[PDB]
């Protein structure tokens, strides 16, 4: 009674129902994971086809923030590309008073402070988003990190978002962290996602893959998929 | 269960739900004849009644698909005569937020006006029609948006 | 319903009832749809009067030489983000002075939308905009939301039964991306004709038109500019 | 903040002060404190006791002297009590900046009366739960206040703050008079805050800071338990 | 439900805004007509009591040289309106020497429709109708509390509003001429108006391309009653 | 006034005068121009004695939250980039004899340089101060490639010596800083 | 006994109660975690477990000891986000402290600063309060070892061995009863004790990897954070 | 609890109690005497849901291959039955794969899944002492 309307406001027991309702609205967007590899980190996201609707290659949540870093997001989609402009421009910043690539701990830190920094508050609201982030640097290494509404931020090998996640992250166990190469991960993530989201729940969708690391030179891009085109190929030979 | 004394006037009954809990702790012999529970909202339970003797699948219900409103749609609309242009598709996408049971509100609506219009058979504009009629209620003006 | 207060409140099942009911505000325009070939691209709009001697409404108007709008919902927002359209428009063609790339124009769009849809006592704006222009690779039409979430397609619609008009549009929309200008004004309004019910027309006053092409710069027809493009069609049957 | 700022408290029907009634039990049900003003100088003996035998007493004190010649005590919620200790701590300076010379006890309880006065009509933000008492000596003759939520302050020989100071305020009426040396209002003190005390009293268990015409002092549990041995 | 006032209606819309649209319904009644020979208006002034002066009413203020309007409902609402206006055709007139057309006053007081908020007061309750001569000729046009225009050739406000929009497009053409457009519009307001017809009862507002400037007088008026 | 940074293989080798002094008379018999901003990054600083302190307390302050945030060592262009940025910023106000080097754990030892007007440049070694006007055709010919830090300690100490026989400002006595992976070193010289 | 928006907001009951601290002290329990402080003569000893629901977690990020200053280190309890957001707010201010006075901060007039803001935290009505809980240690002159505690009522006080939390109420029994006695005190005697009464509190008796002690001391005046080597080898060093 | 303040010798009788909630039972069966002891279940922790676990896995046909430690790390916070119930629903859902030995594989996925979805129902657990 009245618990749920502030985020300002504490509840009987102890917590905000406005970071419980925005978490769980997250949680109804499409699947998309991130996994890291030995040499890079590969990011990889499920778009929906809902009627027709409009044409292939528009507002793809996989994002690119700076040279070497980039987004894949899940969940509200105008407050996700805000928080790109965000990390856009923090990766500016640091740009500007130091002028070498952030390190992806820092900027993880810094969004991870604004998404905590509108949840303590009734004029914002609870940030509806949760994204993966992923760089690579010779003098780093393949670095994973995810972010939660809440603004707990923290890092993997690989994780999972949107619906299906329990049981999508359950068998990248069988995927190796360090062992397997990137352009192999390509093909796993395919056959991963094309495998998990039955077609019955979404009549049709596609497959998109982003990816940072060494093999492009500290580049982030999306690894083309007309490029070696592996997921059609394996995953569909995969169902079985 | 409520919470403190006093009083829960349904002391007694939900006494007899924790009752029904020991027909399913202290005695075993309930592992015949099983019992099916449903309610419309999960808000309020007794927390111990999560077990296998107790309830245990438990399934949300979620809004159905337009692909599935337009197929138990069709099957309250498959009895009556309907002329052979439908699309289920524009209306199924024109379902939105909707019960399954508002798509029967559908087809009873698309029934009802196809009275007053004296059309031998159902149309698509009809169901369109009754679609507009049961949601999304009323009614203001048009204006301000040209 | 008391969760529905404002635009900061998350709802039990988290979703802002405010946009909602903005997305429904939009509804309400009547409905005009946009679409491009290959290489030239097309957006028509039908006006609403409120009476007889009272003008029809006008929805499609011009913004910079190579990017029209059309437009429905409040005309209030309407004629403001097209007065901040205009200033984006001027600024790039301005300092740069080259044209705006449509995709990060619409991308401004969305970051000045979305402040309002979070802060407390704010709203969003009913927007029926339907974006079309011409960066070096060619026709774009794009599609807004109260929600600032924006969708890059072949063609779309809004407003009443827009969906039909999608309904005409799965057909011969693989055959929209090849035919000339005329002919696909006339798959336009052959998209638009069936949001009218079928006693009244889809006359000459009470429709707008807008073309824009390659190296054709935007331009509003109306009356006796869309008078060849409506004539020589076939009427809908009973 | 979101500029909000109106004030939350309203006039009750009969035009009391919701929130200030209850900021006031929230002091009633603070630290048992006492303080007497007699003869020499002010005499402040406060009650600090540990709800577990880990806390150390040799870290955060009840008394934080404002200037060499006035300290103070304080009942209610210590949160609230350093904040607007650091406030005064800070006030007086700027009156020394002008005079530059030491701000008289009177004239510390107006300002530091006003700041919690404007504090509770401030906008959109809940009074003290702080019943300060300040001691000081200024022109020969020591001076012993006391404030309250509301900002209002009186004068007193002695007087009590937290829970049963009615009771031990009657006490100090009938006992305590006239005035009498440090060495007696240090005794009365102590026994008028060994009533409420636990069983058992120690150095650690109370604090006396005392305010002498060569100024404000505060005392260590060494001479604590030197005077209180032999309590009373 | 006390929410916001700038929240959305579930159908839906903002509320105090449309309810500003039912704040016009009680004010005063006008009619307007736009006609190739010259825009001609008309309100009711509503008087009660021989206390009430009758030229101390006006609904009709004439903006600038070649524009009049006319006001609904709440007045000192309007004054603001009407008066900030005439600073903007006259700013129109300090940069481009010409006369601000009447399109585009319309447009500079429906973008400054609504700007009402909190943070960052409340809507306007008071219709408008804008008559005037422009480089086309004659304009007559008509706007609403939430900004949306439209131009009209006979439009009415007020509380006849709906039956006077009846029988004016009943009584309309195109090949109207000027007095015959007044009479016409002066015999709906004589049915419109419980009290008998006066000098002090209506006031016209008039304006032609070369006939000017008229804005109106009585007199004239006090003829043009007898001419019926 | 003079100030020398010479990069060896193991890291690098600051050096500079103490005397300083304002016109005829003399102010300070030592004073030492070499700040430890941080453990393996020192600066060598001329011109305004407040403006040089003020701006290193400055880089100080934001260089050790900085890398008290990173749990990393600080890297040396990142010291020296604080320095472009508040010198250009001010570059109309202030005076910058700052030159900056330091030991780093990825790249080792490096030098960068920091004249008045804001500019920032890395090189094999770097001088500045009023002293060392004289001192650049000596030691510009007399560096050699391939030096080890004995050689650089001593290559200093007769740079300075020759800069502090010469100009009348540089003056007093040495003091020279040995930073490397192993620590700083320091000392003081005659003779 | 209460009336109006005070359970909503922070005011009086109408006994002189706010509810929205001690729905505070209950939001640290939320965590699920476990923190312990313990003294020594010439040194300081903290330890934390984790818990690792996942095999894609990396132990490096969800470390729950953080290093504010060389010589001062501290643990937080309670919710995540609001814990960083303290942690960057106590390194700023600690670096401000070297900025304006130029000498290393006494750690204790930091837990007053620390605590003051936790009390413009409380006082706004239309902001949270912050439920995170803040325990800290370092190095002073003469004054050996300390620790202190900062809570989210806008107070701080310290002590010798101190615990608060889930289960630290017990544990807070318990350790009264190890400490006196007359318990003297070495270095591995209050580790020992650091490992003891957590596991009387809990008794998992398992691997180093799930705790992580953080120590300070004075020979090495630097705080430090344990090798699970050393941690281990204190482990078999208590089970005889 | 008169007949608990005799006046008579309980000594012979016994007597257990059980509630969900010790909170309205009133002082005086909270005081001594009428009520003398108080014990209480706990969540069990990974070695008793470990043994449970065990006992749960003899009456089932297995594969081969079993590791409880999988069950272990991924089940926490369950009730001894929401673990029986979590064992009896690996077995149900193995009767879709028709195998009758089967593997702890998908014991895991079944478990694991099914076990979380417990656990969203999980709503209020936490009573009063």
């Amino acid at each position: 009674t009245g618990y749920d309307l502030s985020a300002s406001t504490f509840s009987p027991d102890g917590r905000v129902f406005q970071v419980e309702y925005a978490m769980k609205a997250v949680e109804n967007s499409s699947t998309a994971i991130g996994i890291r590899c030995k040499d890079g980190v590969v990011f990889g996201v499920e778009k929906l086809v809902l009627s027709k609707l409009y044409e292939e290659g528009s507002n793809k949540r996989l994002f690119n923030v700076d040279r070497h870093v980039g987004m894949a997001v899940a969940g509200l989609l105008a407050d996700a590309r805000s928080l790109a402009d965000i990390a856009r421009e923090e990766a500016s910043n640091f740009r500007s008073n130091f002028g070498y690539n952030i390190p992806l701990k820092h900027l993880a830190d810094r969004v991870a402070m604004y998404v905590h920094a509108y949840t303590l508050y009734s004029a914002v609201r609870p940030f509806g988003c949760s994204f993966m982030l992923g760089s690579y640097s010779v003098n780093d290494g393949a670095q994973l990190y995810m972010i939660d509404p809440s603004g707990v931020s923290y890092g993997y090998w690989g994780c999972a978002i949107g619906k299906a996640r329990q049981a999508a992250k359950t068998e990248i166990e069988k995927l190796q962290m360090k062992e397997m190469t990137c352009r192999d991960i390509v093909k796993e993530v395919a056959k991963i996602i094309y495998i998990v989201h039955d077609e019955v729940k979404d009549k049709a969708f596609e497959l998109e893959l982003s990816w940072v690391g060494e093999l492009t030179n500290g580049r982030h891009e999306i690894v083309p998929k007309d490029i070696r085109e592996e997921a059609e190929k394996y995953a569909k030979e995969s169902l079985k | 269960k409520r919470f403190d004394s006093e009083k829960a006037g349904d002391r007694e009954v939900q006494r007899t739900m924790l009752e029904l809990l020991n027909q399913l702790d202290g005695f075993q012999p309930n592992t015949q004849v099983k019992v099916i529970a449903a309610t419309n909202r999960v808000d309020i339970l007794d927390p111990a009644l999560l077990r296998s003797g107790r309830l245990d699948r438990k399934i949300e219900f979620p809004m159905p698909n337009e692909e599935a409103r337009a197929r138990i749609m069709q099957i309250h609309s498959r009895k009556m005569n309907v002329s052979p242009d439908v699309n289920y598709e524009e209306l199924a996408r024109c379902t939105d937020d909707f019960n399954g049971a508002q798509c029967k509100a559908v087809c009873v609506e698309a029934g009802m006006i196809a009275l007053r219009r004296g059309a031998t058979e159902l149309t698509h504009e009809d169901y369109m029609e009754g679609i507009l009629e049961v949601q999304a209620k009323k009614k203001a003006n048009l204006q301000y948006y040209a | 319903n008391q969760y529905d207060n404002d635009v900061t409140v998350w709802s039990p099942q988290g979703r802002i009832h405010q946009i909602e009911y903005a997305m429904e505000a939009v509804k309400q325009g009547s409905a005009t749809v946009g679409l491009k070939s290959k290489t030239h691209a097309v957006l028509v709009a039908l006006k609403r009067a409120q009476s007889e001697l009272a003008a029809h409404q006008k929805k499609i108007l011009h913004v910079d030489n190579h990017i029209g709008i059309s437009i429905a919902g409040l005309t209030a927002d309407a004629r403001l983000l097209c007065n901040f359209m205009r200033q984006e428009c001027l600024d790039s063609r301005f300092v740069f002075d080259r044209p705006l790339p449509v995709s990060r124009l619409v991308s401004l769009i969305g970051s000045k939308t979305q402040i309002p849809t979070q802060r407390y006592g704010r709203r969003p704006y009913g927007v029926g905009l339907l974006i079309a222009g011409y960066d070096d690779m060619g026709p774009h039409i794009f599609q807004t939301c109260p929600s600032a979430n924006y969708f890059d397609c072949r063609a779309m619609s809004i407003g009443a039964r827009s969906q039909s008009a999608r309904t005409y549009l799965e057909r011969h929309m693989s055959e929209f991306m090849e035919c000339n200008l005329n002919e696909l004004v006339k798959h336009g309004l052959r998209a638009l004709r069936e949001t009218l019910p079928a006693e009244q027309d889809l006359t000459t006053k009470n429709v707008s038109i807008g073309i824009v092409g390659k190296d054709l710069e935007f331009t509003i027809y109306d009356d006796d500019d869309v008078s060849p493009f409506l004539e020589g069609l076939e009427e809908r049957p009973q | 903040e979101r500029g909000y700022s109106f004030s939350l408290t309203t006039f009750s029907p009969s035009g009391k002060l919701v929130q200030i009634e209850y900021a006031l039990a929230a002091v009633a049900g603070g630290a048992p404190s006492v303080g007497i003003k007699a003869a020499n100088g002010v005499v402040l003996a406060t009650e600090k006791k540990q709800k577990s035998i880990l806390y150390d007493e040799r870290s955060v004190h009840k008394v934080e002297p404002i200037t060499k010649h006035i300290g103070l005590v304080y009942s209610g919620m210590g949160p609230d009590y350093r904040v607007l200790v650091h406030r005064a701590r800070k006030l007086a300076q700027q009156y020394y900046l002008v005079y530059q010379e030491p701000i008289p006890t009177a004239q510390l309880v107006q300002r530091v009366a006003s700041v919690m006065q404007e504090y509770t009509q401030s906008g959109g933000v809940r009074p003290f739960g702080v019943s300060l008492l300040i001691c000081g000596w200024n022109e020969g003759r020591p001076y012993l206040f006391q404030s309250d939520p509301s900002g209002a302050y009186f004068a007193w020989k002695a007087t009590a703050m937290g829970k049963n100071y009615v009771n031990g305020k009657t006490f100090l009426e009938k006992r305590y008079n006239e005035d009498l040396e440090l060495e007696d209002a240090i005794h009365t003190a102590i026994l008028t805050l060994k009533e409420s005390f636990e069983g058992q009293m120690t150095e650690d268990n109370i604090e006396v800071g005392i305010c002498n015409e060569a100024g404000f002092r505060r005392l260590t549990p060494t001479e604590v338990k030197d005077y209180l041995a032999a309590i009373a | 439900y006390d929410r916001g006032v700038n929240t959305f209606s579930p159908e839906g819309r903002l509320f105090q805004v449309e309810y500003a649209i039912e704040a016009i319904k009680l004010g005063s009644t006008a009619i307007g007509i736009q006609t190739s020979e010259g825009v001609c208006l008309a309100v009711e002034k509503r008087i009660t009591s021989p206390l009430m002066e009758p030229s101390s009413i006006e609904k009709i203020v004439e903006i600038d040289a070649h524009i009049g309007c006319a006001m609904s409902g709440l007045i000192a609402d309007a004054k603001t309106l009407i008066d900030k206006a005439r600073v903007e055709t006259q700013n129109h007139w300090f940069t481009y020497n010409e006369t601000m057309t009447v399109e585009s006053v319309t447009q500079a007081v429906s973008n400054l429709a609504l700007q009402f908020g909190e943070e960052d007061s409340r809507p306007f309750g008071v219709a408008l109708l804008f008559g005037g001569v422009d480089e086309k000729g004659p304009q007559l046009f008509h706007m609403d509390p939430s900004g949306t225009f439209v131009q009209c050739d006979a439009r009415a406000i007020g509380s006849a509003s709906e039956g006077a929009q009846s029988s004016l497009q009943e009584v309309y053409h195109k090949s109207m001429t000027l007095k015959e457009a007044i009479k016409s519009s002066l015999i709906i307001l004589k049915q419109v108006m419980e009290e008998k017809l006066n000098a002090t009862n209506i006031e016209l507002a008039t304006v032609q391309p070369g006939q000017n400037f008229h804005m109106f007088t009585k007199e004239e008026l006090e003829e043009v009653i007898k001419d019926i | 006034t003079t100030i020398m940074a010479v990069q060896f293989d193991g890291g690098v080798v600051l050096g500079a005068d103490s005397r300083t002094t304002t016109g005829s008379y003399i102010a300070n018999r030592v004073t030492d121009k070499l700040t430890p901003i941080h453990d393996r990054i020192f600066c060598c600083r001329s011109g305004s004695a407040a403006d040089t302190q003020a701006v290193a307390d400055a880089v100080t302050y934001q260089l050790g939250f900085h890398s008290i945030e990173l749990n990393e060592p600080p890297l040396v262009h990142t010291a020296a980039s604080l320095f472009k940025e508040m010198c250009y910023r001010y570059r109309e106000d202030l005076m910058a004899g700052i030159i900056i080097a330091g030991w780093d754990p990825q790249e080792g030892g490096q030098v960068y340089s920091v004249p008045m007007g804001g500019m920032m440049v890395r090189q094999s070694f770097a001088i500045g101060g009023s002293g060392s006007s004289y001192i650049y055709g000596y030691v510009d010919a007399t560096y050699r490639e391939g030096m080890t830090k004995e050689e650089c300690l001593q290559f200093t100490a007769n740079a300075l010596a020759l800069a502090m026989e010469r100009d009348g400002s540089s003056g007093g006595v040495i003091r020279l800083a040995a930073i490397a992976e192993s620590g700083v070193e320091r000392q003081v010289l005659l003779g | 006994s209460s009336a109006g928006f005070d359970r909503h907001i922070t005011i009086f009951s109408p006994e002189g109660r706010l509810y929205q601290v001690e729905y505070a002290f209950k939001a640290i329990n939320q965590g699920g975690l476990t923190s312990v402080a313990v003294r020594g003569k010439d040194c300081a000893v903290i330890v934390t477990q984790k818990k690792v629901p996942d095999k894609l977690l990396d132990s490096s990020t969800v470390t729950h000891l953080f290093k504010i200053t060389e010589n001062i280190g501290c643990v937080m309890t309670g919710m995540t986000a609001d814990s960083r957001s303290q942690v960057q707010r106590a390194r700023y201010e600690a670096a401000n402290w070297k900025y304006k006075y130029g000498y290393e901060i006494p750690v204790d007039m930091l837990c007053k600063r620390i605590a003051d803001i936790s009390q413009v935290y409380t006082q706004n009505a239309e902001m949270r309060p912050l439920g995170c809980c803040m325990i800290l240690i370092g190095i002073d002159e003469e004054q050996g070892p300390q620790v202190y505690k900062c809570d989210p009522a806008g107070y701080y006080c310290g002590f010798k061995a101190t615990a608060a939390g889930v289960k630290q109420t017990e544990s807070t029994s318990f350790l009264e009863k190890k400490v006196k006695k007359k318990f003297d005190w070495t270095f591995e005697q209050t580790v020992e004790t650091a490992i003891t009464c957590l596991s009387t509190v809990l008794s998992i008796d398992f691997k180093p990897s799930e705790i992580e002690v953080g120590v300070v001391t004075v020979e090495n005046p630097k705080f430090r954070i344990l090798t699970e080597a050393e941690i281990d080898a204190h482990l078999v060093a208590l089970a005889e | 609890l008169n007949q608990m303040d005799g006046f008579d010798t309980l000594h012979r009788v016994k007597m257990i109690m059980a509630t969900n909630r010790p909170d309205t039972l009133d002082p005086a069966l909270l005081r001594p005497g009428r009520l003398d002891r108080k014990i209480h279940i706990d969540l069990p922790n990974e070695q008793a849901r470990l043994d449970i676990l065990k006992i749960h896995a003899g009456p089932i046909t297995k594969h081969g291959e079993i590791d409880y430690e999988a069950i272990v790390k991924l089940s926490d916070g369950f009730n001894g039955a929401d673990l029986r119930n979590v064992c009896t629903e690996a077995g149900m859902f193995a009767i879709r794969a028709d195998h009758d030995f089967v593997v702890q594989e998908d014991f895991m996925k079944a478990v694991r899944k099914v076990a979380d979805s417990k656990k969203l129902e999980s709503k209020l657990d936490y009573k009063p002492v």
